[PDB]
């Protein structure tokens, strides 16, 4: 319930991003001051909190340092990533100032040979749908579900491993979850596998799939409390349609050339959930 | 008038910080309680001889004696107004009293600390000094009476039965009894008569029967009922005979008495016939 | 062998000091207070510090301070464990331990200090405010972390997160404060007009003497607080107006509907000022220089009703303001002179000066008044500079004494200060006149140094 | 005189320290005769006026042990209440004591008891994790949840999610509930803050209450930054 | 215990303790506000004596209460232990606070003799002003020691008790420290209420003997324990500078007899200075003037006795 | 019923609750002397009494006693536009540091050592102490002693070499600026200027004071280049063909202390320590600010065996003055070298200086 957006440093915005086509400096702190008035005027998040800016484009990227998983946050295996330590132990303090200590992912930073990435596990009602790709190793899966696995007739949680091709983008951008058993996903292969994938562990699950585009960046979170509300990226009309057919508010946001930049509107917040 | 209520406020806001808990108030309450080197000196002596007392009822092994009065003979005691409350002193004291240390100057000086001081001493110390006092025979004991009763006819108020029982019994036996101190103590001997150890009335009914009748027969008649009632319900047939025979003494001496008690102590003297020796006989008829 | 339970303790008196200041605040209840926290002891008892900074806050709330032995085992404890303190605690013990006069009170803030600095940039919208709010009280001198406090203030404020209460809690603890910056007041003025008409007057007239208080030299935003001002002159009261009648003569500028709308106000509430503030909306115009009678004549009939507890100050900064254009209504003077008379207590040197120049310059003289100003006066020309010494002298001169015990002192510091005695320009016709009563005997060398 | 003038003061709130000191140090010397309801009605009182006298409750909550037969059902939940009011763990006599309220179970006037007694049997730090007698009320409470209102239900969720307590249908049972409280329109928002936080906590989805829980939930925990009526309309255009 | 003792249940919310701590404000040293000063010599001190003494003697009276100030000559010597490690320089604001706490100086008021030189025989003779004295008053001063506070008491040379009343609580104390003089003392002084039983009972009960040249103690012992006693003769000077403004000057030789402390044993000689301030003074009518006057009398008093201070009687190595 | 009744006595009872110690007598005087009630009723019991006077005495109290820690934002207070006399405080007993030193001033009380043995009664003590104003010159002295003593450890605990000089220069005090107060400004906000002013006429003099002190010319009038760079202050000392031989970083000083002596120019103590540099960035340019300064330094050996250098430099910054200095080096904490008299030494030098100019 707790969301953390940054906002970019202005001078160092690298023009024409890593995709050939040019960027607009001067509007990009002009949307990003419209997506935090929509992130905090959406009643998907609690707070959001605006963390102070750094140098790096790529510091922009949150919501990649952990993953909330429930009270517990796992931060992420360090593999290729420490070239941004510093902000991986600063942002670690705009946590503390609002939360708390968790178990620190020691469970996960401190097993073995492992790789997992956020965006790539997902919370679902009653399950954890992990992206098996190119990303996270299923050692990784399996340490999950030796976590938070529990097997009963009410203590039932379990854990879904979705393989995906190599090519494939993580998990949290194609294949999403909103509330009131709705499944958007990407109408491409990706979604496919996904949907498969989904069938073929617990078909019994029962819940409505909603087909979505390639290309329509959403930002959607299960959450502790219910919520009809979808952060869809403009441009999309079709998509925009397709949601709102099914009973789900659509919250359109401009997202165009932050898109250029190559990064998804699912990191760019990170979200955690507090409790006392 | 803004002026003079800020100073009006800050007159009182000050004020208010000068109270008891204030930091120099605090250290020099307790720079007071440190005493000099010679006090300490006397804690250790009063130390050393407490095992001493503790150890001689056992064996009562002859020449520990000396060892007590060795110890207290250079004492040095110095302990003025230094403790208030009179206890370091009056342990003291009673330690001396127990090996008969009635002539050893430490005692005299004791005596002279309570004497000289008569004005720091509250109900509970000065009960304390007339229990001792009278295990010591001092030879002088009728100046050191004659010096505390002014103090003793102003803390008499405030003292328990039990205590005023001794106070009686010293002021009784040196003929120093008074119509101020004895008027007081009656009073407040009647006062709390719904609760009182039938004991404590007794023996104070007795002891100012003598010289006082009126007081001890108004001690009597105030508890009466529980005296009856006592002689009518009780089981110890011993505890009952001495009720008897000291009411019937209190009787004999004051010459009079409630027809209440009277039926009571006749029906249980009949009751309980054969215990009593022909003296406790004669008693009972002497009083009737 | 009996220690009341210190956490019960704090959870009573927090309702206690809820009741006392909800109901009205009766003695009775605060004695109580009093009472159960003063036989109140931290111990051996292992309190956390969210139920420390609880008995430290209500007990300086109800008068405690070093003296009692809660508050010296409560400021101690924060000298010592300094890591429990999160900063969720830290305002609590930085605006409770500002008035306490002890020195370990002014360690615990360094301390606190040396701890806000650091997370001066981890601090939602909230928690700064709260902050900068309990440092302003204390008056520290830390500029490090006023500095990394308006850095965070700025990039929260960048994007709308300050609602229009907080605003006035800042301004007013950056203004108390003494920090003049141009980047930090220009966001909080661009955030308030961000938010229109969610700044209620009741939240706008301190936002406005904040601003005022500053120094901010610049024209747009006594430009722009103009409207709000005219529109919101509907449903101000008698205080504030005056506030605002301060804070506008303050910046500098000459509105003239503003101004207007503002003397229609005052005419309708002239029935309920109280003096106090009747000397701002009189200084105010002084300052400025806006000469307009109309409201001067009914200033001055309430200045009969409220005479007899006019402050000390207030009869300096009143008459000073009856300098300019003063009507010479002596029928309030006269009363205002006797007062003045009585109320010879503790004083200002330069409400002294300015007090007796006043009453000599208007030409109205009385002899109680003179002779309990001049007998004061010797106390205070000590701490007097030249231009003040000779205003000084000047009035007693035209008070006509020449008690040798009131003049020698003064001569003599006047003497200290020849050289800026002579200096200035514009007293150089009282020069003329002051000689042109004591002479050339009084003071030889005085006299010596005038002829050069 | 003793118990009678503690229990005087302890239901005003007229500590006197010297009297009580005295009191105390009496109870502290005659202490093997003070028969049951003295134990009572002086642990209530010396404990409505927060003392810690250390040996004096050491004392008396043994004391209490000993005589637990002869305590009514009503006087076992008042002298638990008082003892954990404070805070002054003793071991013993909870232990002694939970097992008389499990036994008689059937006596209590309603639920809401049950979970009064568990909270006030947690405040004194005795784990309700420990032997079946906590979970004979826990099941008792399942049983009959109906009974429970908001104040109760606010009060379990406390205990539940502090001790990390696993207990399902106890939660199930508190969903159930403030499902059908918030029905008849009688709970209060801080409970279905609770509620939502002890269910989140517990990985329990239960798709009945989130949907008519939430909404309620949602206005005790949602910074409503103030926005003007111009922003409103820009916000508006926005989406 | 007994009646309804299982229907403790019901208890009405708005209980909040209300714990009673009688005893707590009573007292002698409890009872006013009080203000220290370290005032070193060799301007600009003589106006924190301005400021203290005049908010002193405002608190005086927005407490009901009068008082008197007296300024006397003697010598202080600060006890050994208030410096630390051996460092002979300390802030003159840490050394206030030093001395505020346990008070370690010992205070003796004295001035050597022929000294009388200056005061009545030179330009301090009109200073002293008009000698209004009866010529020296033979009389005792004692005080006693009563169960909670203390008595001063002083008895004419043949006759019953003439003035019994409570000790003195001084609220301001300034040390105006000398370099080679004596230093001067102020002092702003006030007398707690008296019980008239205890002036009337200590009135009736004859305090000494005084048979033939030897003296001794026959208070009873009910009442108290003599502590101290000195015969003192004293004489009397009065001004009155057209404002009611009575600096009254006194000398007394007192000579002390019974003696408690080693501190006080030989014969000593006092001047003291001494004025007037009702309930009234500190309102309207100023209050500063006489402190500043007393202050500049006390300077030049102690300038004029500076040279035989450090004569054959006495020494300072003030360096 | 008698005057023992003081306003104080029944304000300190009420304050206290207790108020039932009084008799009725006692309280029926309260009421008809101090409150001004017309007439108190004979037949009124204790608690009739005692309800009248407290509810008396809270209509009297009409003011507040409580000092909020609330933040009321709707306050518009308009009226805004030390000694330790009052109570013994309890608890008591970029420069990084700068104590102000004055010649006359001498904030801190004296103590000196008598026995008045010659004074009545005292005649067993044969010591005691007394206060007196100590003189500015050797209190400051011992003062400049412990704060270089509190310098040099501050910089032997970093093992970091540093320096004392000593220039010989005026000081500008703001308008914007007790002794105490002073200290805390300059502590603050750092409201001054220092200009370092030496006169050339007085070369010849200072030439003498070398006889004076048997000083040897350690460097002749050399040239050099002081080029303060910006990346961050670096500090390179160019040669007379523009190439660098040392570079250094910024002067971070420690100690800081200006005697502002009422006659001549007054003297800047400086204790500094130059931060090590790491080579990497030091060889670059070995192959804002910039001063042209022809230098001249005299050597001697002082008394404790120090190093001692007068230094005088024609600074004339060109991106232009006469300055004098005192150069000693930071004692080691290997050298064990005296530090009480040593300082004497330094400061009887310094006065030297100050005088000599």
């Amino acid at each position: 319930l707790h969301a953390f957006v940054r906002s970019p440093h202005y001078r160092t915005i690298p023009s024409a991003g890593p995709n050939g086509i040019v960027v607009n400096r001067d509007m990009l702190v002009h949307q990003f001051r419209d997506f935090y008035k929509t992130l905090q005027h959406c009643s998907l998040v609690d707070k959001v909190h605006l963390m102070s800016e750094r140098p790096s484009v790529e510091a922009l990227r949150v919501a990649d340092q952990m993953v909330s998983i429930g009270a517990t946050f796992l931060e992420m295996p360090l593999t290729g990533m420490e070239h941004r330590a510093t902000e991986f132990m600063e942002s670690m303090r705009y946590v503390r100032g609002a939360g708390g200590p968790s178990t620190l992912a020691s469970y996960l930073q401190d097993t073995e040979n492992c790789r997992c990435n956020s965006g790539d596990v997902v919370c679902l009602p009653n399950g954890i749908a992990v992206g098996h790709g190119p990303r996270t190793n299923a050692v990784a899966h399996t340490t999950l579900k030796q976590l938070f696995e529990v097997k009963d007739d009410q203590f039932s949680f379990d854990v879904f491993t979705l393989e995906q091709e190599g090519d494939a983008p993580p998990l949290g951008d194609y294949f999403g979850f909103a509330g009131s058993n709705v499944l958007l996903t990407w109408k491409d292969e990706h979604g496919l596998l996904a949907v498969d994938q989904y069938q073929q562990k617990q078909p019994h699950t029962e819940m409505n799939v909603v087909y979505l585009e390639p290309g329509c960046h959403f930002l959607s979170f299960y959450g502790v409390d219910h919520t009809i509300d979808v952060l869809v990226q403009k441009g999309y009309e079709r998509s925009m349609d397709s949601i709102a057919a099914a009973g789900l508010n659509p919250i359109p946001v401009q997202w165009s050339e932050m898109d250029k930049l190559g990064i998804s509107m699912r990191a760019a917040v990170l979200p955690l959930k507090f409790f006392k | 008038n803004p002026f003079e209520k800020v100073a009006r406020g800050i007159a009182f806001k000050m004020r208010s910080k000068v109270h008891k808990q204030g930091y120099s108030n605090t250290v020099m309450a307790q720079q007071a309680r440190r005493l000099s080197p010679t006090g300490l000196l006397a804690m250790e002596r009063l130390t050393e001889l407490t095992a001493l007392q503790q150890r001689h009822q056992c064996t009562f092994d002859p020449a520990l004696r000396s060892k007590a009065t060795q110890i207290l003979r250079t004492l040095p005691l110095l302990s003025i107004d230094e403790d208030p409350y009179f206890t370091h002193t009056q342990r003291a004291l009673r330690l001396a009293a127990y090996f008969g240390a009635v002539d050893l100057p430490v005692t005299y000086a004791l005596i002279n600390q309570h004497t000289k001081n008569a004005f720091m001493l509250d109900a509970f110390s000065m009960a304390s000094f007339f229990y001792t006092l009278a295990k010591l025979k001092h030879p002088q004991t009728k100046e050191i009476v004659g010096i505390l009763l002014p103090r003793l006819r102003e803390v008499a108020p405030e003292l328990i039965a039990r205590e005023a029982v001794h106070i009686l019994r010293l002021l009784c036996s040196i003929q120093m009894a008074d119509a101020q101190l004895v008027k007081v103590v009656t009073e407040t001997v009647v006062a709390t008569a719904a609760d009182v150890p039938l004991r404590d009335a007794r023996q104070c009914a007795f002891i100012l029967s003598e010289t006082f009748p009126e007081e001890a027969q108004r001690i009597l008649g105030a508890v009466e009922h529980r005296l009856c009632d006592d002689i009518d319900m009780n089981a110890d047939a011993n505890e009952v005979k001495t009720t008897i025979l000291d009411v019937c003494r209190v009787v004999s001496a004051t010459c009079k008495g409630p027809r209440r008690l009277l039926n009571s102590v006749a029906r249980r003297s009949m009751e309980l016939l054969p215990q009593l020796t022909p003296l406790d006989v004669a008693f009972v008829l002497k009083a009737f | 062998v009996s220690h009341l339970s210190a956490r019960n303790i704090a959870t009573e008196a927090l309702q206690m000091k809820k009741l006392h200041q909800e109901r009205g605040g009766n003695p009775m209840l605060a004695q109580q207070a009093r009472r159960v926290l003063f036989a109140t002891s931290i111990a051996g008892q292992n309190l956390d510090a969210r139920s420390v900074a609880l008995l430290l806050n209500t007990a300086v709330y109800f008068g405690m301070e070093s003296d009692a032995k809660l508050v010296r085992e409560c400021i101690d404890y924060c000298l010592k464990n300094d890591k429990l303190i999160t900063v969720d605690v830290l305002p609590i013990v930085v605006t409770a331990c500002a008035t306490l006069k002890s020195r370990d009170a002014r360690e615990v803030i360094e301390m606190q200090a040396q701890k806000a600095a650091r997370n001066a940039k981890f601090l939602d919208a909230k928690d700064v405010t709260n902050i900068i709010s309990a440092f302003s009280k204390t008056g520290i001198n830390h500029e490090k972390l006023f500095a990394f406090l308006s850095r965070r203030v700025q990039t929260l404020a960048r994007v709308g997160e300050f609602e229009a209460a907080h605003l006035v809690i800042l301004a007013n603890a950056f203004s108390r404060l003494r920090y003049r910056d141009k980047f930090l007041f220009g966001a909080i003025a661009r955030r308030a007009m961000s938010l229109r008409e969610r700044v209620t007057v009741n939240e706008l007239v301190p936002l406005i003497v904040a601003f005022s208080k500053i120094g901010l030299k610049d024209p747009k935003l006594s430009k722009r607080f103009a409207t709000k001002a005219m529109e919101y002159v509907d449903q101000m009261n008698a205080e504030q107006v005056a506030s605002m009648f301060m804070a506008f003569a303050y910046f500098g500028i000459r509105y003239d509907q503003l101004f207007g709308v503002l003397t229609n106000r005052a005419v309708e509430l002239i029935d309920e000022f109280n003096a106090q503030y009747i000397s701002t909306t009189l200084n105010a115009f002084q300052r400025i220089g806006i000469n307009n009678p109309e409201l001067f004549d009914n200033l001055a009939e309430r200045a009969l009703a409220v005479v007899q507890d006019h402050d000390a100050r207030d009869i300096s900064k009143t008459v000073t303001a009856l300098a300019h254009f003063g009507l010479k209504d002596e029928e309030l003077f006269k009363r205002l002179a006797s007062h003045a008379a009585s109320i010879a207590d503790q004083f200002d040197a330069m409400g002294l000066v300015n007090t007796a120049h006043a009453f000599a310059r208007t030409n109205f003289l009385q002899q109680d008044m003179a002779v309990a100003l001049s007998e004061r006066s010797v106390y205070v020309c000590r701490l007097l500079d030249a231009g003040e010494t000779r205003r000084l002298l000047w009035a007693l001169a035209k008070f006509q004494v020449r008690d040798p015990k009131i003049l020698t002192p003064v001569f003599n510091r006047c003497l200290a200060l020849h050289y800026d005695f002579f200096a200035d320009p514009t007293g150089s016709e009282e020069i003329e006149e002051i000689f042109d009563f004591y002479g050339p005997n009084f003071c030889p060398p005085l006299y010596q140094l005038y002829i050069s | 005189a003793i118990s009678f003038a503690i229990a005087a003061f302890g239901r005003v709130k007229y500590l006197d320290k010297k009297l009580f000191d005295r009191f105390t140090r009496w109870i502290l010397d005659h202490s093997k005769d003070l028969n049951a309801a003295e134990l009572l009605l002086t642990i209530r009182g010396v404990s409505r006026v927060m003392l810690l006298n250390d040996q004096l409750y050491d004392d008396l909550g043994s004391k209490a042990a000993e005589k637990v037969k002869e305590f009514p059902i009503e006087s076992q939940c008042v002298l638990l209440s008082s003892f954990g009011s404070l805070g002054v763990e003793h071991e013993r006599l909870a232990s002694r004591m939970v097992s008389s309220i499990a036994e008689n179970r059937e006596e209590l006037t309603d639920a809401t008891k049950a979970v009064d007694v568990i909270t006030s049997l947690w405040s004194m730090n005795y784990d309700v994790e420990d032997d079946k007698h906590v979970a004979q009320l826990a099941d008792w409470v399942v049983q009959r949840a109906e009974e429970l209102t908001d104040e109760s239900i606010g009060k379990l969720c406390l205990v539940l999610s502090d001790t990390n307590w696993r207990h399902v249908p106890l939660v199930r049972a508190i969903a159930e509930q403030s499902v059908r409280l918030q029905g008849q329109q009688s709970i209060s928002p801080k409970c279905c803050r609770e509620v939502l936080d002890v269910l989140g906590t517990f990985m329990i989805h239960h798709q009945g209450a989130r949907e008519n829980l939430s909404a309620l939930g949602r206005s005790i925990s949602k910074e409503r930054i103030q926005l003007s009526e111009e922003e409103e309309q820009h916000l508006q255009l926005l989406l | 215990g007994y009646g309804r003792w299982n229907q403790a249940s019901v208890m009405q919310p708005e209980t909040l303790l209300d714990l009673s701590q009688a005893g707590f404000y009573e007292g002698a040293a409890n009872m006013v506000p009080k203000a220290f000063q370290l005032l070193v010599s060799d301007v600009a001190i003589r106006s924190r004596y301005s400021k203290v003494l005049q908010w002193c003697c405002l608190n005086m009276s927005n407490l009901q209460m009068d008082g008197e100030l007296y300024v006397d000559f003697g010598k202080l010597l600060l006890k050994p232990s208030v410096m630390r490690k051996n460092r002979r320089i300390v802030s003159s604001y840490t050394l206030q606070q030093r001395l505020q706490v346990n008070h370690p100086y010992t205070w003796v008021p004295t001035l050597p003799e022929s000294c009388l030189s200056k005061i009545q025989e030179q330009f301090l003779q009109p200073e002293g002003f008009a000698p209004i004295g009866k010529g020296v008053q033979l009389t005792y001063s004692g005080t006693i020691k009563r169960s909670k506070d203390q008595l001063h008491v002083d008895l004419d040379n043949k006759g019953k008790v003439l003035a019994v009343n409570s000790a003195w609580v001084n609220l301001q104390t300034a040390w105006c420290t000398h370099a080679k003089g004596p230093d001067v003392r102020l002092l702003l002084r006030s007398r707690p209420p008296i019980r008239r039983q205890d002036v009337e009972l200590f009135a009736s009960t004859p305090i000494i003997k005084l048979a033939d040249d030897d003296v001794a103690d026959v208070l009873p012992p009910e009442h108290g324990q003599l502590v101290y006693l000195s015969e003192d003769e004293t004489r009397l000077f009065e001004r009155v500078s057209d404002r009611g403004v009575t600096i009254t000057v006194r000398e007394v030789k007192r000579q002390p007899l019974i003696i408690l402390r080693d501190e006080e044993e030989d014969p000593r000689v006092e001047y003291s200075l001494s004025a007037h301030i009702p309930a009234n003074a500190a309102k309207a009518t100023d209050v500063r003037a006489v402190g500043l006057t007393a202050f500049e009398l006390a300077g030049r008093l102690a300038g004029l006795v500076a040279e035989d201070f450090v004569r054959e009687y006495g020494c300072e190595a003030k360096l | 019923d008698f005057s023992h009744i003081t306003r104080n006595t029944v304000w300190g009872l009420w304050n206290e609750g207790n108020l039932f110690s009084l008799s009725v007598p006692e309280l029926a005087f309260f009421l008809q002397e101090h409150c001004r009630v017309a007439n108190v009723d004979p037949r009124a019991k204790k608690s009739a009494l005692v309800r009248q006077v407290e509810e008396i005495l809270s209509a009297e109290q009409q003011a507040s006693a409580t000092v909020p820690q609330e933040d009321n934002p709707h306050a518009i207070v308009v009226t805004d536009y030390e000694y330790g006399d009052w109570g013994a405080e309890p608890g008591f007993e970029s420069p990084r540091a700068f104590q102000l030193l004055h010649s006359e001033t001498a904030t801190d009380v004296g103590i000196a050592s008598i026995d008045p043995s010659k004074l009545p009664g005292q005649s067993k003590v044969k010591n005691a102490l007394a206060a007196i104003h100590v003189a500015p010159n050797d209190a400051n002295k011992m003062r400049f002693r412990m704060a270089f003593e509190w310098c040099l450890m501050n910089i032997w605990n970093m093992n970091m070499p540093g320096e004392l000089n000593i220039g010989a220069g005026k000081a500008l005090y703001y308008r914007s600026v007790p002794l105490w107060t002073v200290q805390k400004h300059l502590y603050a906000q750092h409201p001054y200027a220092w200009f370092a002013i030496a006169s050339e006429s007085n070369v010849a003099a200072m030439e003498s004071l070398a006889a004076a002190l048997n000083m040897s010319i350690q460097q002749e009038r050399t040239t050099s280049y002081k080029v303060t760079i910006r990346r961050e202050f670096f500090d390179c000392e160019l040669n007379g063909q523009l190439k660098c031989t040392m570079m250094n970083k910024p002067w971070d000083r420690f100690f800081v202390s200006h005697y502002i002596r009422s006659k001549m120019p007054d003297l800047r103590y400086v204790v500094r320590a130059r931060h090590p540099i790491k080579k990497r960035i030091a060889d670059a340019y070995l192959e804002v600010y910039c001063c042209e300064r022809v230098v001249r330094k005299w050597a001697k050996k002082t008394a404790t065996g120090v190093t001692l250098q007068l230094v005088e430099t024609k600074r004339t910054p060109l991106i232009e003055r006469l300055e004098y200095e005192w150069i000693v080096p930071l004692p080691q904490q290997a050298e064990r070298i005296d530090i009480a008299a040593l300082t004497d030494e330094l400061w009887e030098y310094g006065n030297k200086l100050a005088a000599a100019l």
